[PDB]
């Protein structure tokens, strides 16, 4: 077992705020194999961030990813109402590929 | 670019066998990898299996509690990616996502939408 965990579990954001959910490995893997997924109730994991800083096709550019070492974070410039998903991180470094407990955002 | 549609879901008396599927469209991506991830409320998401095509025909890899039980298989000629699961239990109930990523230096993987599998005695 290889472990990522997300600080924190549930958030609460006023529209227009700046959010940052962190993610963190158990053993030092490398930035460039930590993908970030976004899942909106009633549907399937939607590839959000690839690399540690690459956004996927469509991800609004108010979103930001960064890290190196054991702590990777995600940050949203101006929280808006369609960011209300549950985000999760993922490790494609060494098998097995493991995932975060997933942080749940919600809009105030 | 992509179009992944997985078929085959349902419900099986425990012990029952199955064969999820999903067929690739758009791809003929010389070199990819594909795998099945699954999500139930009990466990959140979990990488279950993964066949692998860097160019060696088949190399597979499974995990803590799936090996022995399922076997990834897929043939490009067929365009499809089959996933037979045997000796099923409660634990294994969930939605199976079928995600394929290509080994370009960079881009991102793709995902499809899933199907429920329900292991119940009822």
């Amino acid at each position: 077992d290889i472990q990522l965990t997300q600080s924190p579990a549930f958030m609460a954001a006023s529209p227009g705020e700046k959010v940052t959910i962190t993610c963190s490995v158990s053993s030092s893997i490398s930035s460039s194999n930590l993908h970030w997924y976004q899942q909106k109730s009633e549907t399937s994991p939607k590839p959000w961030i690839y690399g540690t800083s690459n956004l996927a096709s469509g991800v609004p550019v108010r979103f930001s990813g960064s890290g190196s070492g054991t702590s990777y974070s995600l940050t949203i410039s101006s929280m808006e109402a369609e960011d209300a998903a549950t985000y999760y991180c993922q490790q494609w470094n060494s098998y097995p590929y493991t995932f975060g407990g997933g942080t749940k955002l919600e809009i105030k | 670019e992509v179009k992944l549609q997985e078929s085959g879901g349902g419900l099986v008396q425990p012990g029952g066998s199955m064969k999820l599927s999903c067929v690739a469209s758009g791809f003929t991506f010389n070199n990819y990898w594909m795998s099945w991830v699954r999500q139930s409320p009990e466990k959140g998401l979990e990488w279950v299996a993964e066949i692998r095509l860097n160019s060696d025909n088949f190399a597979t890899h499974y995990a803590e509690s799936v090996k022995g039980k399922f076997i990834i298989s897929r043939d490009d000629s067929k365009s499809r990616l089959y996933l037979q699961m045997n000796s099923l239990r409660a634990e294994d109930t969930g939605i199976y996502y079928c995600v394929l990523r290509p080994l370009f230096y960079y881009a991102v993987d793709y995902w499809g939408q899933g199907t429920s599998v329900t292991v119940s005695s009822a």
